[PDB]
This record gives structure tokens, C-alpha cells and sequence, in this order.
């Protein structure tokens, strides 16, 4: 079956990236198809039948802040090689927390670029909510980008504002952390669908964008190709099993019930689980999802499993279900993690002790010891033992979480080695954990 | 205009006999400024047990998601906690 891959697009609130990242879901894929139909028969009005899809986007946007279509937010489409599960990056500042440790991180971030002279530079600015999206998916390792340059048709297609674009965009990202040499830069009309999926012909000039991979170069015309373009990552179903819960029930005739997202490894009925920071042990009975019982619940399922011998009371949300013959899950005394300090109003001091947000856990913890303060990019140790950090900082810290608590490496387990720190109303700060200091 | 996300929120029950209407309901008698109900449905999450999944849309600038999850989970008699299944800026 076609490759699972997940998109985040982001961008300035003037880019247009609703629009651009409607039309592909529109044409590649099958969301809220029911209001779709509608509107494409009540365009008949605007003349003799000819409709725009931007006019029929333009519909559904307002048919869904009605709250009255069908489809839930999660959208995807399909790429001739992909499923695409795409996020159009919501602006509400919730939303960086669940960017973080939120279930499906990307493995492409798209990013959309307005071409208009006062719109491109509103964009850019160093403390604009793009950049910040942009810094946090280079820090959670989203190394995958493409650039669409939209409303290439308000500036009339001129290679020139094209070009100057792609360079000042360039420095942009060059300066979060990306190699520009490996982003495709497609310019493009989120309204009237030039390169959106197919190219165009308002821009004699235009070859074609391209970007250096480890095999080779890669060329393409459109922003379709460009996503059909990204690489294949490769998925967590060899390393060891890791299921963070949710919830747990008691459901009569059952048992306990634990429901969680297999983050890495697999689940199978037969296999004997243990849970972290508790340490109980048990075998898994069943494995059940949505109307299915399951063989095997793999990286990505939200399932639910029973086991025997084991209150609801003993295990709860944020424990860590995993393989207890498989390097099983355990409780740590304290865990060191590179650290990001994205802008806020205030500055940190060994001691500080905010809530951290890490997989289904919610603990506040310790910044025990501020280790080194490094360089953002290089990771290059710039000092020893600063003193305090401010927005920007990227250094080493020593944690000591208040509860018992299970966290993992983010080399070894991505999804349980990254963090949201949060303060004032905000997500303050995002953490890589880089070492363990595990419990036994 | 302003701003705004639409959320499509997972609300789980205690157990298989959790009343899933209630729960819905105390979900949508919650009011305020910016926030608008949309479509739900009871999706079985396996052992019997239903979530509600159910769609809303908020003006950032006006409704807090961290508060908005805190107060449905005060209806600690039909609700065990509450994730975000998705969200999407409009
Ligand atoms: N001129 C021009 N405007 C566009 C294009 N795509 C989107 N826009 C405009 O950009 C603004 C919005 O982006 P959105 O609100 O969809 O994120 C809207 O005013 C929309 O009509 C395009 O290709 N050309």
C-alpha cells in the first residue's frame, strides 16, 4: 500500500497556505467530499456552470466555521508514491505544544512564501510565528523541506522577484538551520493552480526546481511532484516495543484495559509487557482496534489491550507500556536534554521548575543544572555552566522530573525523547533528551 | 477577520457504560466567545468502549484549547480525559 508519510505546512497568515494545502487535499484526496459536490453544483449560478476550486475552497471554509460539515481535521491525499497525512499549521499558540508531542510528527515541512514586496517581508521577520514553526521542525529533525513561492501571479510571474525571493528565503532558512541545496523551490498559484499539480505556462523562464539528495539531483515542475519527492524515512518497527497510555479502563468480563499509540515496536497478543515507572509485568491477552481484534498493532495504531492482574489503579495515563523481555521501559532519576528557548517573557535559572509535556506525560520537573550553553546549529559547546538562559539559547540541561517518570533517548526513541516545556500561557521552550539516567 | 483553528477533539469515558449522551451534551452546553460546536461521533476505540470524537472550531485569539480541555474534563462523572485527534488552521 502506498508509503505513509505526514506534512506540516506553515507560513505567514497573508501566504495563502490554506488555499494551496486545500487545493491539493481537494483534488489528491477525499475530505469532506459531501460539501465539495454542493458547491461545485451551486457555482452553476455564477454564470453558465464554470466554477474555480479557490471559489469552491472558499466555501467550505465557511460551511465549516458553521460547524456543520462531516469530516474531522484529520485531512490527507495521495501522491503517485504517498499517502500524504497533511497538517495546514493552525496560528492558535496551543498549537505548538501539540506540534511537539503531539501524535504524527512531520517528516516534511512545506514552507509557503507569499511573493508580494510588503507580504514576503511581514513574513520573514525574526519573531513571526513562521519562523518559530519553521525552528521548531528543524529541532525535532523535520530535515525535509520544499519552499512554494505563492501569488506568483500578483507580482505578474517576474523571474527576478522569483529569484530575489528564493535568495532572501534561502538566508531565512539558512539561518533556522536548513542547507538550502536540499529544498525544492516551486513558485506557484495556490488560486489559480499553477505547479500546484500541474505546471505552468505563465512562466516561460521556468525549468523546473531542484535540490541535491545523497543519490543525486532531483528535478521537478510542481509542488505535487515536489511532495512525491520526499524521501522515505524509516519507521521505528525493528526498535523495541514503546506504547505511552492514554487511558486505562475496567471493563466487566474484560479486565483492565489500557488504550495507548504504539510509538515504536510492535504489540502482539502472547507477548509479556511491562509498564514504566510502575514496573509491573504481565502478558498481553488481546489487542484491539477501533471494530478489530488485531494480531498486531503497529507503529502509528491507537489500540487498546487487555491484561490480567493488574488494578486500572496500578498503571495510568502517562506510564509506558513496552516489551519486558526487549530492553523494557524504566523509570528514570533524572535525564539530560538539549534545550530551545523560544520567545517568552522571562528568563531561566537553574531551578526553575515549569511542566513539561512529554509523550502522554505531564510532570513538572527540575531544571536541575544548566550544563552548556551551545551553539543552535553546530551544537558546538560555547560555555560551560551558564548562568541563566534567555529566548533563543540552545544549551544542555540537567533535569529531575517530580514523579516517577519514563523517558527515553530521542536518538533511540523519538517519540519519547522530545519535549514541551510550558509557562506562562505558552510553550516556552522545546527539549531533545540526549541521556537517560535510568532506574534500577 | 480573526483567526482561527478547527479541533477535532477525542473525549473518553470511564467505562463501556458511560451515558455517551450526557457526555456529549455537558461537551456542548460549554459556551464561549469564539467558540463553535460542530459534528460528533461515537467512535469505538475497542472492548466495547466509544470515545467521542466531536469537531469545534475557535478563534485563537479568543478560546484557549488547554482551558477548553480542562473544563470538559470537570465532568469527572462521564469523563476520564481529553486529547486533540487533529487540528487545522481555517
Ligand atoms: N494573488 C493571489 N492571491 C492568492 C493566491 N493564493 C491565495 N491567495 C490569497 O491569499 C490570501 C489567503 O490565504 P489563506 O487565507 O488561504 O491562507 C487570501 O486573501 C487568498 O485569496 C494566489 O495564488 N494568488
Amino acid at each position: 500500500e502506498k508509503s505513509h508519510i505526514n506534512v506540516v505546512v506553515i507560513g505567514h497568515v497573508d501566504s495563502g497556505k490554506s488555499t494551496t494545502t486545500g487545493h491539493l487535499i481537494y483534488k489528491c484526496g477525499g475530505i469532506d467530499k459531501r460539501t465539495i459536490e454542493k458547491f461545485e453544483k451551486e457555482a452553476a449560478e455564477l454564470g453558465k456552470g464554470s466554477f474555480k476550486y479557490a471559489w469552491v475552497l472558499d466555501k467550505l471554509k465557511a460551511e465549516r466555521e458553521r460547524g456543520i460539515t462531516i469530516d474531522i481535521a484529520l485531512w490527507k491525499f495521495e501522491t503517485p508514491k504517498y499517502q500524504v497525512t497533511v497538517i495546514d499549521a493552525p496560528g492558535h499558540r496551543d498549537f505548538i505544544k501539540n506540534m511537539i508531542t503531539g501524535t504524527s510528527q512531520a517528516d516534511c515541512a512545506i514552507l509557503i512564501i507569499a511573493g508580494g514586496v510588503g507580504e514576503f517581508e511581514a513574513g520573514i521577520s525574526k519573531d513571526g510565528q513562521t519562523r518559530e514553526h519553521a525552528l521548531l521542525a528543524f529541532t525535532l529533525g523535520v530535515r525535509q523541506l520544499i519552499v512554494a513561492v505563492n501569488k506568483m501571479d500578483s507580482v505578474k510571474w517576474d523571474e527576478s522577484r522569483f529569484q530575489e525571493i528564493v535568495k532572501e528565503t534561502s538566508n531565512f532558512i539558512k539561518k533556522v538551520g536548513y542547507n538550502p541545496k536540499t529544498v525544492p523551490f516551486v513558485p506557484i498559484s495556490g488560486w489559480n493552480g499553477d505547479n500546484m499539480i500541474e505546471a505552468t505556462t505563465n512562466a516561460p523562464w521556468y525549468k523546473g526546481w531542484e535540490k541535491e539528495t545523497k543519490a543525486g539531483v532531483v528535478k521537478g515542475k510542481t509542488l505535487l511532484e515536489a511532495i512525491d519527492a520526499i524521501e522515505q524515512p524509516s519507521r521505528p518497527t525493528d526498535k523495541p516495543l514503546r506504547l505511552p497510555l492514554q487511558d486505562v479502563y475496567k471493563i466487566g468480563g474484560i479486565g483492565t484495559v489500557p488504550v495507548g499509540r504504539v510509538e515504536t515496536g510492535v504489540i502482539k497478543p502472547g507477548m509479556v509487557v511491562t509498564f514504566a515507572p510502575a514496573g509491573v509485568t504481565t502478558e498481553v491477552k488481546s489487542v484491539e482496534m477501533h471494530h478489530e481484534q488485531l494480531e498486531q498493532g503497529v507503529p502509528g495504531d491507537n489500540v487498546g489491550f487487555n491484561v490480567k492482574n493488574v488494578s486500572v489503579k496500578e498503571i495510568r495515563r502517562g506510564n509506558v507500556c513496552g516489551d519486558a523481555k526487549n530492553d523494557p521501559p524504566k523509570g528514570c532519576a533524572s535525564f539530560n536534554a538539549t534545550v530551545i528557548v523560544l520567545n517568552h517573557p522571562g528568563q531561566i535559572s537553574a531551578g526553575y521548575s515549569p511542566v513539561l509535556d512529554c509523550h502522554t506525560a505531564h510532570i513538572a520537573c527540575r531544571f536541575d543544572e544548566l550544563l552548556e550553553k551551545n551553539d543552535r546549529r553546530s551544537g558546538k559547546k560555547l560555555e560551560d555552566h551558564p548562568k541563566f538562559l534567555k529566548s533563543g539559547d540552545a544549551a544542555l540541561v540537567k533535569f529531575v522530573p517530580s514523579k516517577p517518570m519514563c523517558v527515553e533517548a530521542f536518538s533511540e526513541y523519538p517519540p519519547l525523547g522530545r519535549f514541551a516545556v510550558r509557562d506562562m500561557r505558552q510553550t516556552v521552550a522545546v527539549g531533545v533528551i540526549k541521556s537517560v539516567d535510568k532506574t534500577e | 477577520p480573526a483567526a482561527k483553528s478547527i479541533v477535532t477533539l477525542d473525549v473518553k469515558p470511564w467505562d463501556d457504560e458511560t451515558n455517551l449522551e450526557e457526555m456529549v451534551a455537558n461537551v456542548k452546553a460549554i459556551e464561549m466567545e469564539g467558540l463553535t460546536w460542530g459534528a460528533h461521533q461515537f467512535i469505538p476505540i475497542g472492548f466495547g468502549i466509544k470515545k467521542l470524537q466531536i469537531n469545534c472550531v475557535v478563534e485563537d485569539d479568543k478560546v484557549s484549547l488547554d482551558d477548553l480541555q480542562q473544563s470538559i474534563e470537570e465532568d469527572e462523572d462521564h469523563v476520564q480525559s481529553t486529547d486533540i485527534a487533529a487540528m487545522q488552521k481555517l
